[PDB]
């Protein structure tokens, strides 16, 4: 009984490690889309300020 | 014409992120104060005055229609940026 | 006739004020030229600031420069030599021989500020090129007339997979490509030209097949923003006079987008987006679309792409993503470490991958393909943990073929037969299909997967597993 | 209708953003430095003039259900965040609620009111 | 004090910082384009003057402890990342160790020295 729970405690180990996996692949890709649109719009800023500092 | 001669047409606006673009640096190129992400302010009636010109009449006028398809191409699958 | 004279007033940087007199002034876009003892300055004049003055950009450096000194007109935009005689000589923007190996005897001499072909003279069928690579031409197929897009990288042979392409469009129809190295690094460019006499397609004592106009990052802005339409109005030329399928190949299209807008900050125009011009899109395709294919001929670019940042969204990157048709992402070592062409077949994409254009079976070998290369990459992970016994009798089988479809996308290059041993063969795109789906079928798994590997055609296949067995036994 | 009739009126606008979007439409053709992200100037001022008419005002009594579009979403755009000083029952109607399904999308975690004592 | 003197004093300056924002603070009435996120174009040569007037000379010696305040925590501003050229030992104290408790709030790795060696 103690080995098939071993046994089962790591398969599902290993299942949640995955959904974890890919839980974090979407937030890296949404996170990335954010910190770009963010670089991008600062940089915007910046430049925009310049601009009207003539 | 089509609309209110009493047909019904179909216009559809390829595009208009180009066309934002294009009134962006003809803005800029009149020295016009850029606005968020530089489009001048005048990006939304712009957008305005060209779309609502196309609705259903009513039937005293004749009845004619025209209706607008806009494409708008969303950069990185958002829809949350200031021209979408 | 009398020639146009004006006085020189400022410079301002790289930037030029001449005073004309009346009833004088030349269009802008024009050259204009002085005469300085290191040689020629010429400006081309970018905006008429009234009281009969002209703003003026220079395409040289402009030192030792004093106000009051003569300039001349020539009469339109920069004249550049073009003809036949340029094939084998190095030119600059102003169309001046750097190669020093004598003056340019082209007979005509046409501007580079034109206009595209117009909407009825522009071809309206979708063609295909062929590009003698087998992945490329299979997987990711080059347009006649496209925009294509290297996205590689250093140490990946870039370079190589020009020349590659040079010889190939050279053999194939009728290719004479032109080069535009915008911004040269000046020794890439010298080891460029080297290579170019080593490897034939430059024969100084016999004809060439390439022209090689750039103009070097030490040059003044605007110089950087003009050699691309130089080599564009060669390459029209040579398309718009001699029906051939021209090829041009384009440094970085990002060097090009970041010298205009440069020239705009000097100007005086305010930057739009992210330091940028605001006429990005415009210059984009006043450059991308005279680089067409028209009831006489056709000409394909070929642009090195680089994303600042890594970032797919920035303002130019996209802009130039709007003219793109296909693309192939050159393997960072991915593939180099094998495969001699190493495209990445899973990130080089094409828009004309379809039924309509290449037919359906084309599209069917081409998907099949791309899909068990898909699959196989899936099982890699669990391929690595165990190794080949965790998967099925299919799964097995699958990840065996595309094994040996990845040893098979290589092929030896006509321009790398100095460089191993290997003849290159010119495999044709029909040629390329046919032995594809033969793999795909299944009835080549007992060839071993080093047959497919340096081999061109399937025959190929064939003999060098005959060769191996001889060896063998 | 306050004044001369003594009623107690239900003032309805549709969108008070688009005031101040005109206002600097015409800001930058009448000759003024932009303020903070292309707007002018005179924002708080002007938006202060219109929404303070628009008040209780003795004799009489007024309920004005204001509507305020944000730009691109972001609560701390120079209107919007202007425009919150001078409303005492708000509600934002965030996006992320209308894409969990749950309708009408108003954020409870920011909604907030004065009312709300004991 | 150090030249005719020939004594070795000590230079306690403190918010350096503040005489890089005067100038900035009046760099724009000047009639000066601004610089790079809103500081006046001449900083560097200005500051670079100001600290090179504190140097040890074979006269005296000066022992100089200023403290840099850096905007909003950043590192990265312009004025104290060009301060740092000028500095032989800086010790960067860190907001993050300093809400942990450990109030010195010297942060053991950013802040480094050039005495440091065997």
């Amino acid at each position: 009984a103690m080995a098939q729970g071993y046994a089962a405690e790591i398969s599902a180990r290993r299942n949640a490690m995955d959904n974890a996996s890919k839980n974090a692949g979407d937030m890296i890709n949404r996170y990335s889309i954010l910190y770009n649109r963010t670089r991008q719009a600062v940089i915007t800023n910046e430049l925009v300020d310049i601009i009207t500092g003539a | 014409w089509f609309r209110d001669n009493g047909k019904h047409a179909l216009i559809v606006y390829d595009d208009l992120s180009k066309q934002a673009v294009a009134y962006r640096q003809l803005s800029l190129l009149l020295r016009r104060p850029p606005g968020r992400e530089a489009y001048p302010g005048d990006v939304f009636y712009l957008h305005s005055r060209l779309l609502e010109r196309a609705a259903k009449l009513s039937e005293k006028e004749g009845s004619g229609s025209l209706t607008a398809l806009p494409v708008i191409e969303t950069q990185g699958g958002d829809v949350s940026a200031y021209i979408p | 006739s009398t020639p146009i004279t004006g006085k020189v007033t400022a410079v301002i940087g790289a930037i030029v004020d001449v005073h004309f007199e009346q009833s004088e002034l030349p269009a802008i876009l024009n050259a204009l030229e002085i005469k300085t003892p290191q040689g020629k300055l010429v400006l081309e004049v970018a905006q008429h600031l009234g009281e009969n003055t002209v703003r003026t950009i220079a395409m040289d450096g402009t030192e030792g420069l004093v106000r009051g000194e003569k300039v001349l007109d020539t009469g339109g935009p920069i004249s550049v030599p073009v003809g036949r005689e340029t094939l084998g000589r190095i030119i600059n923007v102003i169309g001046e021989p750097i190669d020093e190996r004598g003056p340019i005897k082209s007979k005509l001499r046409k501007p580079i500020h034109a206009d595209p072909p117009s909407f009825a003279e522009q071809s309206t069928s979708a063609e295909i090129l062929e590009t003698g690579i087998k992945v490329v031409d299979l997987l990711a197929p080059y347009a006649r007339g496209g925009k294509i897009g290297l996205f590689g990288g250093a140490g990946v042979g870039k370079t190589v997979f020009i020349q590659e392409l040079i010889n190939n469009i050279a053999k194939a129809h009728g290719g004479f490509s032109v080069f535009t190295g915008v911004g040269e690094r000046t020794r890439e460019g010298n080891d460029l030209y080297r290579e170019m006499k080593e490897t034939g397609v430059i024969n100084l004592e016999g004809e060439s097949k390439v022209a090689l106009v750039f103009g070097q990052m030490n040059e003044p802005p605007g110089a950087r923003a003009r050699v691309a339409l130089t080599g564009l109005t060669i390459a029209e030329y040579f398309r718009d006079e001699e029906g051939q399928d021209v090829l041009l190949f384009i440094d970085n299209i990002f060097r090009f987008t970041q010298a205009g807008s440069e020239v705009s900050a000097l100007l005086g125009r305010i930057p739009s987006a992210v330091g940028y011009q605001p006429t990005l899109a415009t210059d984009m395709g006043l450059l991308q679309e005279r680089i067409t294919t028209t009831k006489k001929g056709s000409v394909t670019s070929v642009q090195a792409v680089y994303v600042p940042a890594d970032d797919l969204t920035d303002p130019a990157p996209a802009t130039t993503f709007a003219h793109l048709d296909a693309t192939t992402v050159l393997s960072r070592g991915i593939s180099e470490l094998g495969i001699y062409p190493a495209v990445d077949p899973l990130d080089s994409k094409s828009r004309l991958l379809d039924a309509a254009v290449v037919g359906q079976e084309h599209y069917d070998v081409a998907s099949k393909v791309q899909e068990t290369l898909q699959t196989y990459k899936s099982l890699q992970d669990i391929i690595a943990i165990l190794g080949m016994d965790e998967l099925s009798e299919q799964d097995k089988l699958t990840v065996e073929r595309a094994r040996k479809i990845q040893r098979f996308l290589s092929q030896p290059f006509a321009v790398a037969e100095v460089f191993t041993g290997i003849p290159g063969k010119l495999v044709r795109l029909k040629d390329t299909v046919a032995s594809f789906k033969a793999v795909l079928e299944g009835k080549y798994d007992n060839i071993p997967e080093h047959a497919f590997y340096m081999v061109g055609g399937i025959e190929d296949v064939v003999a060098k597993a005959e060769k191996l067995a001889a060896e063998a036994n």
